[PDB]
């Protein structure tokens, strides 16, 4: 019948371990996991009781698990709802609700490991522009809320190692909409664009998804090359399901043009794209460079709990 | 021509 709060009252640890080849360790980069500490004492949490958890910045769980339990010694207390954040909001949560029990119990305390990893930006939508401040590279605190109550720990995100003067990608699953957006960022011309031609093809395989396409000019990138901004230029847009090209016009110095698009793979852990690549610097000449990506998926892992429980 | 990995 009730909301409970203060549950989740510690941030234990936050970890990275690799569980996608060729990307950089980085704040998106799979896999993060946050060990927090949880209570729940029977003489304030009744069975049906809910309490919920939010963490800020956080894109989604690295789990196929749709929920967790709050577990000690094999019985389970809590169940906990996976809500990630993707596209939709700038923050994911748990949703939790108290388990009837088979015995009673006086109170039970434990931790729970959640895969995670955290929304610095990826495309020019509300959600990732705003995400794109989240953090910096460098020492950082995380911090996550359960009501009015907040548990935080450190961490050290590392910055992106590629040189943000040339072209950029970035291929991210988006689980519950079994899609990925798709990123391209036009390379550096210092003092502004005259014209230049961007997107991708899509090998069979994958398609492109003309319904969730984002184009802008970014005011320079964040500290792993994603647009923190976008802004209006002059463009025609070509959206098939099998490509996306962007023709464009003059782009300010200082701004870097990009688009991205969702995109439908039967395998989502493997598709093609081929970039079209042309840029005109104010005054160059027209460069034209494509190339190829194939882009391989992630391992997914599984959030657990342990604890000890007082009898009484 | 090239590998690379999603998030």
């Amino acid at each position: 019948r009730k909301t409970i709060t203060g549950v989740f009252n510690s941030f234990d640890s936050l970890t990275w371990t690799r569980s996608v080849e060729y990307v950089y360790k980085g704040p998106e980069t799979p896999t993060w996991n946050a060990v927090l500490g949880w209570s729940l004492n029977s003489t304030t949490a009744d069975p049906g009781d809910t309490f919920t958890l939010i963490l800020p910045c956080v894109f989604k769980f690295i789990t196929t698990q749709t929920s967790v339990d709050l577990t000690a010694d094999g019985v389970s207390y809590a169940t906990c709802d996976f809500n990630a954040g993707e596209e939709f909001t700038t923050f994911s949560s748990l949703s939790c609700t108290v388990n009837s029990v088979s015995v009673s119990y006086a109170r039970v305390s434990g931790t729970v490991k959640l895969p995670i990893t955290f929304n610095v930006g990826g495309t020019g939508s509300s959600v990732d522009l705003a995400d794109s401040k989240c953090f910096t590279a460098g020492k950082n605190t995380v911090t996550f809320m359960d009501g009015d109550t907040k548990i935080s720990t450190t961490v050290d995100f590392d910055a992106s190692p590629v040189s943000p003067s040339g072209y950029i990608t970035s291929s991210r699953i988006i689980p519950s909409l079994n899609k990925l957006s798709s990123l391209f960022v036009v390379p550096q011309c210092e003092n502004g664009y005259t014209s230049g031609i961007m997107g991708f093809v899509a090998s069979n395989g994958a398609t492109i998804d003309c319904s969730n396409v984002n184009i802008g000019i970014s005011k320079g990138l964040n500290d792993w090359n994603f647009p923190v901004s976008s802004e209006s230029f002059s463009y025609t847009k070509t959206c098939t399901s099998t490509s996306i090209t962007v023709e464009f016009q003059n782009v300010p110095a200082g701004y870097r043009p990009f688009v991205d698009a969702y995109i439908s793979a039967e395998n989502i852990d493997k598709y093609t794209l081929t970039y079209a690549n042309e840029y005109t610097c104010e005054n160059g000449n027209t460069v034209v460079d494509p190339f190829t990506l194939t882009w391989w998926g992630y391992k997914n892992s599984e959030a657990d709990s342990d604890g000890d429980v007082i009898v009484v | 021509a090239k590998q690379a990995g999603d998030v």
